RNA sequence: GUCUACGGCCAUACCACCCUGAACGCGCCCGAUCUCGUCUGAUCUCGGAAGCUAAGCAGGGUCGGGCCUGGUUAGUACUUGGAUGGGAGACCGCCUGGGAAUACCGGGUGCUGUAGGCUU
RNA sequence: ACAGAAACCUCCCGUGGAGCAGAAGGGCAAAAGCUCGCUUGAUCUUGAUUUUCAGUACGAAUACAGACCGUGAAAGCGGG
RNA sequence: GCCGUCGCUGGCAGUCGGCAGAGCGAGAAAGAGAGUGGCGCGGACGCUACGCCGCGACGAGUAGGAGGGCCGCUGCGGUG
RNA sequence: UGGAAUGCGAGUGCCUAGUGGGCCACUUUUGGUAAGCAGAACUGGCGCUGCGGGAUGAACCGAACGCCGGGUUAAGGCGCC
RNA sequence: AGUAGCUGGUUCCCUCCAAAGUUUCCCUCAGGAUAGCUGGCGCUCUCCGCAGUUUUAUCCGGUAAAGCGAAUGAUUAGAGG
RNA sequence: ACGGACCAAGGAGUCUAACACGUGCGCGAGUCGGGGGCUACGAAAGCCGCCGUGGCGCAAUGAAGGUGAAGGCCGGCGGCG
């Protein structure tokens, strides 16, 4: 007998999309191969949040988009997104740009194209980038989801921001008892 | 009937089960709790720190133009290591060619 | 201590460790019986921390070598004192026996004392092993082969090949 | 570099010891098998190697 | 069961030491204590103000706020199977600057010197600690002294 | 050599008794108009300067008590971890490490910071 | 003097052997006790923390911060 | 020796053939680099990439959880 | 000169079942004359666990388990069974 | 098809991980909620951090032992005044 | 300790609703026609767009009346100084 513990042997981690889809798994199948036969990271790390869930791939905004390849130094350098591009409409000027993802919504398009911009798939990137070079990987926010709003401290501890779920929102509905010191305690 | 009333026994079994670990650390603590009158100026001394934005620059800068002044005028066994020199790939490279034309 | 197999004698010297007060502290020496080198020198630290303020950690030992028999083709009679626990106290005695080797002796007094008394060797306490001239001895036992003229038969010779044959003819004879 | 030779080695898988043990539940200087025998070991690491 | 009172076993805890009662030295108002001090909490009877609790006692913690009496700590408890980092309020009576740290303190100096100096001299010194290695060989003189033979004693009842 | 004011540590400084205290100090001391407080100018407060080290205070002494610190007690008592050790038990021994406290014996008897004096 | 075992007056010793509402433990001597003088910090107010703890509530308690105040010559101390 | 699990988030698109040239496992970064001046007609298998291959460690299990079943039953759309 | 040794990849978040009768042993330990009694601390067990030994046995001693061959052992044994 | 914190039953295989009888609250004591213990899904990094360990410094403690010609409490014998 | 003499066949976590999280797909600051209407399998499928009413989301906060989500620099003047 060996003085070991299993529980933690099999680690719990994606090895592939969970998606049937045919077409994400051709590109799949073209970033393996270049994950594997090249030393780039950067097809690693792509090849990573392909098999991402769908949670785990937030959509990117076109105003942070925007924002991101404005800083100094990412001069005609490819915005690279797994995952879907959307449009914001609280942007009055979109610039020229070169972006790569696995969507782009119909109205995110036509603004991308219309500014003299490039639009490009991933079987795109790899033919114009095999290791990536010259790229800018942009991430969704990941916490922008309405849950991550539910998590935490349970709202009844002291100094707890956490939102309650609540059937519905009004005077009536979970504001007495705990909630302010006139009825019992707040905390 | 009675039952058991209290035991702690199989309590540190399960404790050290995920390891009793200690609090997180980071460099940057919060300020809950440090005394009032005391945060109240080191936030108006926060407030303020661009009004000296400009003679920092110029000291910055004085300071680096001396910096740079002062730096600128600043500036086992003899068979074994022999053989460890030869068989070294780069420094061995014409010590080994030497006995390649020697032995021909 | 277990007084596995016939015992050696050790002599084992040390003495504390060098400190300021004392550079040169003063060094002992003891006669050890033990199995091997490694039980001698645990048995010294056990005897010296009993007489002083001594023991391994602040200790160590100088010199730890076997100890020859000197005349171990001439018979000889040991006195033995040891101290040993009983099962209700503690009690010194005096013992002799008969050998060529000091250290067989020794041995003897540990089967001797485990036959005599059920003393387990690590309740005895061999004080002091001395070679005693036949005209000391004390005990009857050792005496009466103090006989230059000594004689005697070997009555009722017992059969010890009692499977070789295993199954015989004739029956066997104790008288030779 | 003692500290990187020696954790590069993998702990030594050594077989029963032939010939037997005296007592694995007690002290070497009982007459058992625990502890520090110091250069008994290599007796030891004959039979089990 | 026992009772959940907060001052319950510290009787010789709390207590002044013997001969050590009465009048509470100055000094221990005069110590300096700033933001981020180890120190060791040591609840005192004579000042019932500002006392840690028993728990505390005995433990070492770091200061995060000082008030014109007190500090605040940031010190560690173990409650079952996880430690908190607990914000405790203490009358500086109760604690006292650790000396933990200043072996620490004085070895970086003389790391930092060290350090220094052997680069200027072209020489490699070692800074690191290292834990007590085995003796080294050594000779040990008689002087011509026999050692003196020792021998058990003989039982004797001194009852 | 030493003192005064204010101290830090808080008997190695305390307690008891005895001896000696140059100079400057600190005192005892002499008064009650004023300030101030008392049954009482004893204390407290105030105004002084004839006398004295008698006392406080300082230094020293005592086969001194205490206190401080070593030795012994003692590798003892106790103790971590070990055994298919002993013993009916009570308990004890051994292995691996740690390791006390009285009685008894010796030594010591304030150090020192800031400021201001005295002491050819 | 009456006056005694015990009344009141005086000197001396006194490390607390008393007292501090109460159970006990801790603490306390130019004080935390006793006696006087003045008073209402036992008032108004937001947060933080501790104890029990699930790191919930209550209760109790701890540092502060802002007002008004008391006291003292003052440093300060006091929101039972 | 064999089975499975886990790990290496290991290797294989290079089956690059007469429009040919067979290698990249080896102690120690980065090119089997490109150039400018001084007769036969031949060469196994592989790759359902959800595939195939290699190396190392590991394997108790109630309550309970999860995975995989080219396990089994009835019916419906397709297909054979 | 990443400032002791040794070992080891870590951090983090959601959702979550069963459980919430335990019992036993070394040592410590309360009540009790004591109990295979009642009640605690520590660690380890049995519960959930087979296997060698203690003839037999929840817990003792050894040792923990994929299906096999060879070797060697532990605790225990070697008159015959 | 009344309710049942209670009794009884609860149907194929292999593979992997693997408990609790404890905390607090409850007209709570054959039951729940709650934390702990489990599983699953991952994700963020890696190929500095951490540790049921020691080492070196540094604090904390009033049990074992001891003491009572040391305080409190209990207690035997004489001796000198 | 309780159920089980034997054989066959039947025999126990389902469906509706609500919620939470995880996963897959579509579109995306939007999204959804579910109710309604138009035009054998077919009670299907297709369509509507001045049928998007309406739900959820895009804004929170307060009991409520209500309010409801960055600034700085330069130059000029008025006031205080
Ligand atoms: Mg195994
Ligand atoms: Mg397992
Ligand atoms: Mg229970
Ligand atoms: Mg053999
Ligand atoms: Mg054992
Ligand atoms: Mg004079
Ligand atoms: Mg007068
Ligand atoms: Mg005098
Ligand atoms: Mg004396
Ligand atoms: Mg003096
Ligand atoms: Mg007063
Ligand atoms: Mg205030
Ligand atoms: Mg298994
Ligand atoms: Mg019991
Ligand atoms: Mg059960
Ligand atoms: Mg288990
Ligand atoms: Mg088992
Ligand atoms: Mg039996
Ligand atoms: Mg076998
Ligand atoms: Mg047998
Ligand atoms: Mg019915
Ligand atoms: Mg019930
Ligand atoms: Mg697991
Ligand atoms: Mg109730
Ligand atoms: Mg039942
Ligand atoms: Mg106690
Ligand atoms: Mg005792
Ligand atoms: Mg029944
Ligand atoms: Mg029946
Ligand atoms: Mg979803
Ligand atoms: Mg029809």
């Amino acid at each position: 007998g060996v003085d070991i513990r299993h529980n933690k042997d099999r680690k719990v981690r994606r090895k592939e999309p969970k998606s049937q889809d045919i077409y994400l798994r051709l590109l799949v199948k073209l970033y393996r191969f270049l994950a594997r036969r090249t030393n780039s990271t950067f097809n690693q790390v792509v090849l990573k949040r392909l098999f991402m869930s769908r949670t785990n791939r937030p959509p990117l905004s076109l105003s942070r988009m925007i924002r991101k390849m404005k800083l100094p130094g990412r001069e005609n350098k490819t915005a690279v997104v797994v995952g879907t591009v959307t449009d914001d409409v609280r942007v009055q000027e979109v610039p020229k740009l070169k972006v790569c993802a696995l969507r782009v919504t119909s109205r995110a398009r036509s603004r991308i194209l219309k500014a003299g911009g490039k639009i490009l798939t991933f079987d795109q990137l790899a033919l114009d980038s095999p290791k990536g070079r010259g790229t800018v990987l942009l991430s969704g926010p990941r916490k922008g989801r309405e849950v991550y709003r539910h998590f935490g401290k349970a709202p009844g501890t002291p100094h707890s921001h956490t939102k309650p779920y609540v059937r519905s929102k009004g005077r009536k509905f979970e504001r007495a008892r705990g909630r302010r010191a006139s009825r019992g305690y707040k905390n | 009937a009675k039952s058991k009333n209290h035991t702690t026994h199989n309590q540190s079994r399960k404790w050290h089960r995920n390891g009793i670990k200690k609090p997180r650390s980071q460099r940057y603590e919060s300020l809950k709790g440090v005394d009032p009158k005391f945060l109240r100026n080191m936030r108006f001394a926060k407030k303020h720190n661009k009004k000296g934005l400009k003679k920092m620059q110029a000291n910055n800068a004085k300071a680096m133009a001396a910096r740079a002044e002062a730096i600128k005028a600043l500036v086992v066994s003899r068979k074994l290591h022999r053989l460890a020199y030869i068989a070294h790939p780069k420094l061995g490279r014409r010590a080994r060619a030497r006995i390649a034309r020697g032995l021909r | 201590m277990k007084a596995s197999g016939t015992l050696r004698e050790y002599k084992v010297v040390g003495r504390c460790l060098p400190t300021p007060k004392c550079r040169t502290p003063p060094l002992y020496r003891m006669r050890i019986f033990a199995p091997n080198h490694v039980v001698a020198k645990s048995r010294f630290w056990y005897f010296v921390s009993q007489l002083k303020k001594m023991k391994k950690s602040s200790g160590e030992i100088v010199y730890c070598g076997q100890v020859f028999e000197k005349s171990p083709l001439r018979v000889k009679n040991f006195g033995i004192w040891l101290r040993y626990d009983s099962r209700s106290g503690t009690h010194n005695m005096y013992r002799e026996y008969r050998d060529l080797t000091t250290a067989g002796a020794v041995t003897q007094c540990y089967r001797d004392m485990g036959a005599r008394h059920r003393a387990r060797a690590h309740s005895i306490q061999i004080m002091k092993v001395e070679e005693i001239a036949a005209s000391k001895c004390r005990r009857p036992a050792v005496k009466q082969f103090h006989d230059s003229k000594i004689k005697f038969p070997l009555p009722h010779r017992v059969l010890r090949r009692q499977h070789k044959p295993r199954f015989t003819t004739k029956r066997p004879n104790t008288f030779f | 570099h003692f500290k990187e030779a020696n954790n590069f080695l993998w702990p030594f898988k050594l077989s029963s010891p032939r010939g037997g043990m005296k007592k694995k539940t007690t002290h070497f200087v009982e007459g058992g098998d625990a502890g520090n025998r110091e250069d008994q070991i290599n007796r030891l690491i004959r039979r089990m190697n | 069961t026992n009772t959940k009172g907060k001052r319950r076993g510290t009787r010789y805890m709390f207590s002044r030491p013997f001969r050590k009662h009465g009048v509470v030295p100055l000094a221990t108002y005069m110590r300096i204590y700033k933001k981020g001090d180890i120190v060791d909490i040591k609840g005192m009877g004579t000042v019932q103000k500002g006392m840690p609790h028993k728990c505390y006692h005995g433990k070492t913690g770091r200061v995060y706020n000082v008030t014109q009496h007190a500090v605040g700590i940031v010190v560690n408890k173990q409650v079952k199977g996880k430690i908190l980092a607990k914000r405790i309020n203490v009358r500086i009576e109760h604690i006292k600057h650790s000396k933990s740290r200043d072996s620490f303190l004085k070895r970086v100096k003389e790391n930092d010197q060290k350090k220094k100096e052997a680069k200027e001299k072209g020489t490699w010194v070692q800074l690191k600690r290292q834990p007590a290695p085995p003796r080294e060989a050594h000779f040990v003189r008689t002087n011509g002294k026999e050692p003196e033979l020792l021998e058990p004693i003989p039982y004797e009842f001194m009852a």
